[PDB]
RNA sequence: ACGAGACUCUGGCAUGCUAACUAGUUACGCGACCGGUCGGCGUAACUUCUUAGAGGGACAAGUGGCGUUCAGCCACCCGAGAUUGAGCAAUAACAGGUCUGUGAUGCCCUUAGAUGUCCGGGGCUGCACGCGCGCUACACUGACUGGCUCAGCGUGUGCCUACCCUACGCCGGCAGGCGCGGGUAACCCGUUGAACCCCAUUCGUGAUGGGGAUCGGGGAUUGCAAUUAUUC
């Protein structure tokens, strides 16, 4: 199938932006037209808890957080070409999931 | 204008006393077993004006009124209405109204009294039961 | 308060005496001159040499400075 | 017998059916996102686990 | 001929697409003296009543809001609306009309083109909202 | 000229196409329309007697702005504040019978017919039916 | 046959406080004295390039009552990102 | 053409009394259709002497907590009691309303003892935003306690109370209270 | 002190409603309810038979507040 | 030099850039009603609206006063904004709290009719009374009953581990019940049809239709058991 979806997923900005040029910079030089990547809206884990061990003190709070990034890029290739994209020793961190529409 | 037709400023039905002033399904809610649905669902099942005042109605009126209270499954006002489910001794549905049915089956504590259930026993003590706390809370009346 | 930090004004004193020649009374040109002969981690921090240099330029016009 | 007595209880959705993945307790458990660890395990492995604080 | 250049208030948000027609303002497919609260109504009615029925005459305005809360969604539609009617006049009239209209709208309320910057502020623990406390006892 | 559901105020097209509901005498109303309370967080029957024609218009217009709706969207539609006593109140979703029973007696007026993507919606014959009231209600004392 | 696990060195031992903390606790567990210890990791620390370094002991150093005792070097901040 | 509500104009309101002139606001920049106008009056120092003073009676109208915010209500409030303030004077309603204020802001009160003192009061002049703020605040309060267990709907407490401080008649809670402050405050001169 | 409102007119209260009513500069149900010693509910109901009538003119209609005035 | 500031996250602005069938908007076709209304159907434009990256943007910078004419303060213009809110936070100390969070712990105590551990049943709520945090009120700027119309943050099917969020259809006042689908989620719930508020209605100044404690009789739900009454 031609219809290729890579979803790449991160905590880090920095990291799934390096992954996201790099993929689109190999699939331009390759004569391929690759949509933009899309961004989904970001995802904010929040966990407050107390901060003491105990129940003594002033109630304070730790507001933990953690969060999710989300890429789509879609790209018109055989299969084959998508493989040697994909594997190029992306950067540690980022979650790559190549899927067939 | 006043009903020239003898205005009942207070009206006697079951052993109580309500207001020809107040309108009606709100004047018989002073009978002791009808509350605001009860007397809202009697009356339109006995199709009078709700905007009536109590004085306002006539004796033939008021007295389907009372028939319609004290009858409720003869004009098909449903079980799940009444306020005597399938009664304990005898399983009729039905509705207790006013001084001598409503406090008379009140007088059901003694059942529990007799038996001593729990629920009974706290009745006795003057207590609360139905399982609140008693630490900081209904410590009036109790010196 | 917009009372300035000893880092904004010490900066901002060498970078003028460094770099007269280059500077003047706008604040728009200024920051661009300090962010191409400085290295000035924050926007926020150069906007306020910038300005700090800006009144200073103003300052030396009409006399001399301690600094 | 003892077989079957012994740890008979059901346990399946109470506090005594959850516990912290790391000390074995049972208070202050935290289930959002599958976590299933006590507050102040929580708090010592937050860092490594990936949330931090911002705000 | 279109601008479609939307105005804020809080979280509501109402885009006023503005094309050349001949005087038809619609919110959300109703017309304009439709809105809710309607006791807000004249605060709808401030840029045609301040502009005229003739400047509007030759546009149609269908403006589409969405976001938080009665008082919002109006304020956001009449921002949308002079705004609206200002960038088409300066894209398509003139630089002189341009002026006179955003003279008229800014003389008689700021807020009906420069959007209210106010927004809810966060809830910190120790209190029920953002800066009060929980009763403090000795 | 040409007057639509949306060019008229709504409490008034309310009214006007619950009467011409009650006028047709088509309607199939249940047999506990006297006896029941709307919702939970009612505290009383509804005050009208004739009630249940005036939440089939309202279920009709609704299912004209906004199509596709069943039971369930139609109980959020008419749930509302419930007060819990001594505790704080709370939203509460309306009687799904009545909801049911209205969109069921809809439908055999030939106005309301299921929607593929699971629901109900307007029948054409009920889009028209809808727009004439609105014709009548801008004619009547809405400008003359 | 899927998990596998390589074992490297770390670029500077010294750079590394978890490294310079095992290196006390196991000077500590064999009987050096705290303060030569302490003295020992700041020095070896300051000697690797580190711009300042901090190491505090707490407990029963001396006697049934319990102490801090905080050895400091060079510039460390404590405010800030 | 700004026309209050879309009925009473501000054109013929005349303050005529020099020391409020610049802090009650009706007349031409600050003529509007509504006494609503979201606005952020409360940001900078003196501001609110540039809110119209329909605005003014309207958001002190929100009081004792249950009205808290209720600005849609305290609007209908006030455009009633406009619609009745006229029919029971035959004059605009905005006159009565300034007429008003003039005359329920005391001039004189007293304080804690001049630079300092513990017990007595030492009496002193009244600013005009003070004045204008005090009137406001006696005039609602007077409306709120004539209307609260009485078949008397608000709108009308309110107009009734608008219209005695207008005429400077004793039946107004406002002037009966801004004589008792003048009067303490001569007192204690 | 508790006021004893009528629920309905007696014809000494029904008249001075016919003539004096309909000569106020303002007519409420609140101010008709103090000034004849009538209910809400029955001043509401005589001053829209007296609209009705044409004797008085509705100045504004409001669910919390309804205003009427002399027909002069 | 540390702390403060700087810093990071966050709120506001960008019709400028990057680009989107898991977001849309215009336009055009095809339909349904009386040019108009279509969360009716479909496919070009594109990115204002939505997302989220990069960069920009504010500095007391401009003007006028006050100041040693300095550091700065006040006011005004222009401006999206002329003080958004948090996070982190020094030296040093407390016999502050925590051995009841821990396979963190030193010393004691106990260790087999056990202070280990299961398993029944009680308790932890027990009520003359005192004291904190609170919820609902004392109404008409309100209760009731219909009608109308707007959110945001977010959480959804699990190592052990049983237990998810729910559309639609039907049955039942109701609480519920029974079938059928979607969703591991900008994809489904959901266009989150929130409440107050708005509009109309009835009440009519009194413990009143305010207010809902207490208590009786019925019906369901979760659970292995609901009595001391889980909840509804
Ligand atoms: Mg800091
Ligand atoms: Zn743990």
């Amino acid at each position: 199938i031609h219809r290729i979806r890579i979803t790449l997923t991160s905590r880090n900005v920095k990291s799934l932006e390096k992954v996201c040029a790099d993929l689109i910079r190999g699939a331009k030089e390759k004569n391929l037209k690759v949509k933009g990547p899309v961004r989904m809206p970001t995802k904010t884990l929040r966990i407050t808890t107390r901060k003491t061990p105990c129940g003594e003190g002033s109630k304070t709070w730790d507001r933990f957080q953690m969060r999710i990034h989300k890429r789509l890029i879609d790209l018109h290739s055989p299969s084959e070409i998508v493989k040697q994209i994909t594997s190029i020793s992306i950067e540690p961190g980022v979650e790559v999931e190549v899927t067939i529409a | 204008l006043v009903i020239p037709e003898k205005f009942q400023h207070i009206l006697r039905v079951l052993n109580t006393n309500i207001d020809g002033r107040r309108k009606i399904a709100f004047a018989i809610t002073a009978i002791k077993g009808v509350g605001r649905r009860y007397a809202h669902v009697v009356l339109r099942k006995a199709d009078i004006d709700l905007t009536k005042r109590a004085g306002e109605l006539t004796e033939d009126e008021v007295e389907r009124v009372i028939t319609i209270m004290q009858n409720p499954r003869q004009y098909k006002i449903p079980d799940w209405f009444l306020n005597r489910q399938k009664d304990v001794k005898d399983g009729k549905y039905s509705q207790v109204l006013a001084n001598g049915l409503d406090n008379k089956l009140r007088e059901d504590l003694e059942r529990l009294k007799k038996i001593r259930a729990h629920r009974g026993l706290r009745h006795f003590w003057g207590l609360r039961v139905r399982g609140q706390h008693t630490k900081t809370t209904g410590r009036r009346g109790r010196t | 308060g917009r009372v300035r930090t000893k880092t904004v004004k010490k900066a901002a004193r060498v970078i003028i005496e460094k770099y007269y020649t280059r500077l003047g009374n706008d604040f728009h040109t200024n920051k661009r001159v300090c962010e191409e002969i400085a290295i000035i981690p924050s926007k926020k921090l150069r906007n306020k040499i910038a300005g700090y240099v800006t009144h200073l330029m103003k300052r030396i016009q009409r006399g001399p400075v301690r600094g | 017998g003892h077989q079957q007595l012994y740890w008979s209880h059901p346990r399946k959705f109470g506090q005594g059916s959850r516990s912290c993945r790391v000390c074995s307790n049972r208070h202050g458990l935290i289930r959002k996102y599958g976590l299933n660890m006590c507050r102040q395990c929580f708090r010592q492995y937050a860092k490594d686990i990936g949330f931090i604080k911002l705000d | 001929q279109s601008v479609q250049v939307f105005g804020r208030k809080k979280t509501a948000t109402a885009v006023a697409h503005c094309k050349r027609g001949n005087g038809l303002i619609k919110v959300n497919g109703r017309p304009l003296e439709m809105i809710e609260p309607r006791t807000l109504q004249y605060k709808l009615l401030e840029p045609v009543l301040l502009l005229g029925k003739e400047r509007f005459a030759g546009v149609d305005i269908r403006v589409r809001v969405k976001g938080g809360g009665h008082v919002a969604q109006i304020y956001a539609i009449r921002q949308s609306i002079s705004k609206a009617l200002v960038a088409y006049y300066q894209k398509y009239v003139d630089e002189a009309s341009k002026k006179e209209i955003k003279d008229i709208l800014i003389q008689y309320d700021r807020t009906l083109l420069v959007a209210d910057p106010r927004r809810c502020e966060s809830k910190k623990f120790g209190g029920p909202g953002a800066r009060a406390r929980y009763q403090k006892s000795y | 000229p040409g007057v639509t559901v949306k060019d008229v105020n709504q409490q008034e097209f309310v009214r006007a196409l619950a009467a011409f509901l009650k006028k047709s005498g088509k309607l199939k109303v249940p047999e506990w329309v006297d006896t029941v309370k709307l919702a939970k967080h009612k505290e009383l029957a509804p005050y009208d007697e004739n009630w249940f024609y005036t939440r089939a218009a309202s279920t009709a217009r609704h299912l004209y702005l906004r199509g596709g709706a069943g039971v369930g969207s139609m109980t959020k539609i008419y749930g509302g504040r419930q007060r819990n006593g001594v505790m704080p109140s709370h939203f509460s979703r309306g009687s799904k019978s009545v909801a049911r029973r209205v969109l069921q007696a809809l439908e055999g007026l030939k106005m309301v017919e299921k929607d593929q993507d699971g629901g109900r919606k307007l029948t054409p014959q009920g889009q028209r039916d809808l727009d004439r009231i609105a014709g009548q209600v801008a004619a009547a004392n809405k400008k003359h | 046959g899927s998990v596998e696990l390589y074992a490297e060195k770390v670029a500077t031992r010294g750079l590394c406080a978890i490294a310079q903390a095992e290196s006390l606790r196991y000077k500590l567990l064999g009987g050096l004295a705290v303060r030569r210890a302490c003295y020992g990791v700041l020095r070896f620390i300051m000697e690797s390039g580190a711009k300042g370094c901090e190491v505090v002991v707490s407990g029963k150093l001396r006697g049934q009552r319990a102490k801090s005792m905080k050895f400091v070097d060079g510039l460390m901040i404590h405010s800030g990102d | 053409d700004i026309k209050l509500f879309g009925k009473w104009s501000t054109d013929d309101v005349q303050i005529n009394d020099i020391s409020l002139q610049d802090y009650i606001a009706v007349k031409e920049k600050y003529a509007k259709y509504l006494p609503h106008s979201a606005g952020r009056y409360a940001a900078k120092r003196f501001r609110k002497a540039q809110c119209p003073i329909v605005e003014r009676l309207t958001n002190s109208m929100m009081m004792h907590g249950r009205n808290n915010g209720k600005k849609l209500m305290t609007v209908r409030i006030v455009k009633h009691a406009f619609e009745i303030i006229h029919l029971l004077t035959g004059e605009n309603p905005l006159q009565v309303l300034v007429n008003a204020i003039i005359n329920s802001g005391p001039r004189e009160d007293s304080t804690r003892i001049g630079r300092a003192g513990t017990v007595r009061r030492q009496a002193v002049d009244v600013s005009p935003l003070r004045r204008v703020n005090q009137a406001i605040w006696l005039l609602c309060t007077g409306a709120r306690e004539a209307a609260f267990r009485n078949i008397k709907t608000i709108a009308e407490c309110l107009a009734d109370e608008l219209i005695n401080a207008a005429k400077g008649s004793s039946n107004s809670y406002a002037i009966k209270k801004k004589d008792e402050l003048e009067r303490v405050a001569k007192s204690n001169r | 002190d508790k006021l004893n409102n009528l629920v309905l007119f007696d014809k000494a209260t029904y008249d001075k409603l016919c003539k004096e009513v309909p000569n106020y500069k303002l007519i409420t149900p609140a101010v008709v309810s103090e000034r004849l010693k009538i209910r809400g509910s029955l001043a509401r109901a005589a001053l829209q038979e007296l609209l009705s009538k044409g004797l008085i003119k509705l100045v504004s209609k409001h669910r919390a507040q309804v205003i009427y005035t002399r027909n002069t």
